[PDB]
RNA sequence: GAAAGAAUUAAAUUAAUAUAAUGGUAUAACUGUGCGAUAAUUGUAACACAAACGAGUGAAACAAGUACGUAAGUAUGGCAUAAUGAACAAAUAACACUGAUUGUAAAGGUUAUUGAUAACGAAUAAAAGUUACGCUAGGGAAGGGUAAUAUAGCGAAAGAGUAGAUAUUGUAAGCUAUGUUUGCCACCUUCGACUCAACAUUUCCUCUUGGUUGUAAAAGCUAAGAAGGGUUUGACUGUUCGUCAAUUAAAAUGUUACGUGAGUUGGGUUAAAUACGAUGUGAAUCAGUAUGGUUCCUAUCUGCUGAAGGAAA
RNA sequence: AAUAUUUAAAAUCAAAUAUAUAUAUAUUUGUUAAUAGAUAAUAUACGGAUCUUAAUAAUAAGAAUUAUUUAAUUCCUUGGAAUAUUAUAUUUUAAAAUAUAAAUACUGAAUAUCUAAAUAUUAUUAUUAUAAUAAUAAUAAUAUGGUAAUAGAACAUUUAAUGAUAAUAUAUAUUAGUUAUUAAUUAAUAUAUGUAUUAAUUAAAUAGAGAA
RNA sequence: UAGCCUUUAUAAAUAAUAAUUAUUAUAUAAUAUAUUAUAUAAAGAAUGGUACAGCAAUUAAUAUAUAUUAGGGAACUAGUUUUUUAAUAAUAUUAAAUCUCGAAAUAUUUAAUUAUAUAUAAUAAAGAGUCAGAUUAUGUGCGAUAAGGUAAAUAAUCUAAAGGGAAACAGCCCAGAUUAAGAUAUAAAGUUCCUAAUAAAUAAUAAGUGAAAUAAAUAUUAAAAU
RNA sequence: AGUAUGAAAAUGAUUAUUUUAUAAGCAAUCAUGAAUAUAUUAUAUUAUAUUAAUGAUGUACCUUUUGUAUAAUGGGUCAGCAAGUAAUUAAUAUUAGUAAAACAAUAAGUUAUAAAUAAAUAGAAUAAUAUAUAUAUAUAAAAAAAUAUAUAUUU
């Protein structure tokens, strides 16, 4: 089981232990999605961040590379060369 | 006071809406930790994913901080909340005891649900 | 059952600690007593604390020696945290390291010790004032905020009012408004007169009205509406103000960069000259007094007063 | 009806959540309003318009204020189910029946994603010719606001060293194109010159000016 | 000079940052009244003395037809009672920058574990700039619980940060501009028109109260509950 | 203050195109009609260029500051000129040459090759990693603090 976490607010008016709390969680910008296999660690860290942040429980986890495939829109097209 | 920092005393309703909907957020969150814990322990004792999730008997958190934010008395649901409570903090300097919770800085973010029993 | 001992429990650190205050101290760090008077000793001190550097603090251990203790051991001054000062230059000893041709020496070094720089990281062995005759570089390293005060109001009403707190008056304390006074803050570096006034209303006069054992009448007093019109001339003083004289229906109170100096004035305030009283050894100075005494501007834009041209009628 | 308090969910009751559970225990929630008081000087000053709804009568308006809420309404456990609504189509007699849909409120940043482009680093490739390299191109990821400051890489200008070429050329100017463009290049037009101290690499600088 | 910034590197390198575990008690099960496992509860290893709370000791304040210690009056024949005056005791009730006997949270902080490594610490060799700060929020000192005041503490932003909101806006609410594109999610803030976007429900107001800068004691009129 | 040349700009007048006499603010940018001009591939329902219909957004620039649209500094406009340079040294770094030596070759010198110590006649495994050795303090010699030296080939 992992954590789907999703930083959803910013960290600009947030003072820096809780940045750097966010730091450790691994997250980066706004909306930068990170999937954290469940323990009590990482449990009470993102209950630390409550308020900043987006959690959602998951049979897998993603890959980055897989993330970005989910991620990629329909070209509403077939080329075909001549 | 000659510059002017005009923050109305009392919030809009969309304000008021939207601060509820961050308060149930919050509780969300606090779930799906618990729910994520309870699955990997089901998971540890050795059940399916699907199994855990039945299962009848949820386990509740053993770390201190999750425990308490699950008790009420110590942080309540937006649904348990008073009306008074989701709009207005405890302040000792002002009139009333009382004070828009949007006039905390960084509000939106900063969580703040339990006022003193009699203030 | 009794005596003696060992004591334990409770309380106490409120006494006492060389000395401030704080923390600690009866397991005593407090107190008494024997010995002693040594560890208020000598070389290396790691490692920490603290910490810009300079310094500061605790200190295991190794080596030399000493005192107490049967021993275990303890002592590198004081229960702890203050009790202090760099270099340079001199001075005194010890060291045996250098010895400017060699030898001595001198002189320098090492080790230990000495006195202060209190503006206390100490500029020199050694330095106060004055300028309105001043000069250069820079910095700004009435308006704004506040409303203690002031002015005005409100609530409550002790108390005056021949009797009755609330006709009229309204202690001290209570709640506000104003930004008209005297302050405070430091974002921000000219008083009066003349001339013309515009605005406010918290109304002085004029109009309407409520109350007035304290409205008989007439004069008043107090309160509500009301800013249309009106609201002074002289003697004194630079004065606003104030005192008075003579009037007036009344001689209201403010705001406007305490309106108005690219509109006038320049008496006050103000620099150069001079004198007086006081202050100073003095140059000179003054919340002093007096005589004298320096800014100018053809209007580009806004605005206002008038007057034309063009124009879509 | 009258007198006198209080304006309260502490107690109390009601409702909801969590532990054994038709009950007990613990927790959470629910207890007034209006007016007057009210107030200065360029001009009304919610930013402005304007906003409190009304039958007859609308295929139609009825806070745009305050308080508690929702995303049609009601049960069950974000989700489904039922209910009526609204719109539409069909069938029958402007109505009735059947069925399809809508129920994901929306706006909103230079936020994030997508969509492409650039540079840098990390990790994989491909192509072409310290090949454990270089250049170019892919994919995945992370990063790219910036005063004082630090670091890296370029360009314009002028001189020196080397140096083809040529009026069908070169230089300068103007105009319009081109290349992710302080620069250079193409074409046209103009004026000069029988011609670049030219391209390129080095060396250097009186090497870039809206600020004294 | 240190603090904060930059460049280039170094490893028998994770030492960094964040959280968890650590404790106490209960119930159940298994071994020998103890130990282990599981589940639950408890603001949960160690350090602390602020809030709060409290009146212990210290310093202060109040009351007793209470008691004692004396004093001033007072009635009968020096003894005695009452109305007392102070102190002390007793009992009850109170507060303080330099009182804390109770006592949080935040905090300081340790080991291992997990997660961050396209990431941190440390060290080495070198370059700086800066030492006028401002506002907002919270807790204080000064001021008058005055100041766009002053002095520091913690966090954030501005400083050096453009974008959306707050009418306009250095410091507030969101959010960090490599270059575009403009389909989708949105933040704060909004959705009658000006102006991008709206429909409902239940109450209350009638004062334009109010509608993004809440003005007090008090008065009058209602309304609930007892 | 040479001589030629000179569509360099500021600046003036004039003409052409286009907009402008009911509209209000850094005079730009973006949206967007219309009018005009040019266009030897406008085939057009075309393309570029010029131009304050109309709409939206938009508080010059610098300096100095906690902070400036500021009514703080400075600039009338344009052209030319106007500011981290040199010498003698020292320390770092990068590369290149040579390398236990380098530079220089006349010798002399500088740096390196050994660490110390105020200084002195002292100076690196007696049988191997420091537990050995060297130096300074101390000493009979060790120990003790500090730094340095040693595990086919010297760095
Ligand atoms: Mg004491
Ligand atoms: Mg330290
Ligand atoms: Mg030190
Ligand atoms: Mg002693
Ligand atoms: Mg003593
Ligand atoms: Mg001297
Ligand atoms: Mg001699
Ligand atoms: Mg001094
Ligand atoms: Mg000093
Ligand atoms: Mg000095
Ligand atoms: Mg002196
Ligand atoms: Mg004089
Ligand atoms: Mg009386
Ligand atoms: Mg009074
Ligand atoms: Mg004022
Ligand atoms: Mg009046
Ligand atoms: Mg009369
Ligand atoms: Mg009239
Ligand atoms: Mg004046
Ligand atoms: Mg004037
Ligand atoms: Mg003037
Ligand atoms: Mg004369
Ligand atoms: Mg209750
Ligand atoms: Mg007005
Ligand atoms: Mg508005
Ligand atoms: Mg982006
Ligand atoms: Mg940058
Ligand atoms: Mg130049
Ligand atoms: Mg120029
Ligand atoms: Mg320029
Ligand atoms: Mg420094
Ligand atoms: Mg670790
Ligand atoms: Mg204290
Ligand atoms: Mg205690
Ligand atoms: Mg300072
Ligand atoms: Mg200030
Ligand atoms: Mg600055
Ligand atoms: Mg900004
Ligand atoms: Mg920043
Ligand atoms: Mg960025
Ligand atoms: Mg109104
Ligand atoms: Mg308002
Ligand atoms: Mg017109
Ligand atoms: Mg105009
Ligand atoms: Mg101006
Ligand atoms: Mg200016
Ligand atoms: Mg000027
Ligand atoms: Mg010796």
């Amino acid at each position: 089981v992992f954590y789907k976490v999703t930083l959803s607010r910013s960290l600009i008016g947030v003072p820096h232990t809780t940045k750097s709390i966010v730091k450790s969680l691994g997250l980066g910008k706004r909306g930068s999605i990170v999937y954290k296999k469940v323990n009590p660690a990482i449990a009470g860290s993102l209950a630390k961040v409550k308020e900043l942040v987006k959690v959602e429980v998951t049979e897998h986890e993603l890959t980055p590379s897989q993330q970005r495939e989910l991620r990629k829109s329909n070209p509403g097209f077939i080329v075909e060369k001549r | 006071g000659g510059l002017l920092w005009k923050i109305p005393w009392r919030m809009s309703t969309h304000q008021k809406t939207r601060q509820r909907e961050r308060l149930r957020n919050v509780d969300q969150v606090i779930k799906q930790l618990t729910l994520g814990l309870h699955v990997q322990r089901c998971q540890d004792k050795g059940l399916t994913y699907q199994e855990a999730m039945e299962s009848k008997k949820k386990y509740k958190p053993r770390s201190k901080s999750l425990r308490l934010l699950n008790k009420p008395s110590v942080f309540p649901k937006e649904n348990q909340m008073s009306s008074k409570d989701k709009y207005w903090t405890f302040d000792k300097k002002a009139v009333g005891y009382r004070k828009g919770i949007h006039k905390v800085p960084k509000w939106t973010k900063i969580s703040i649900r339990k006022a003193p029993k009699f203030f």
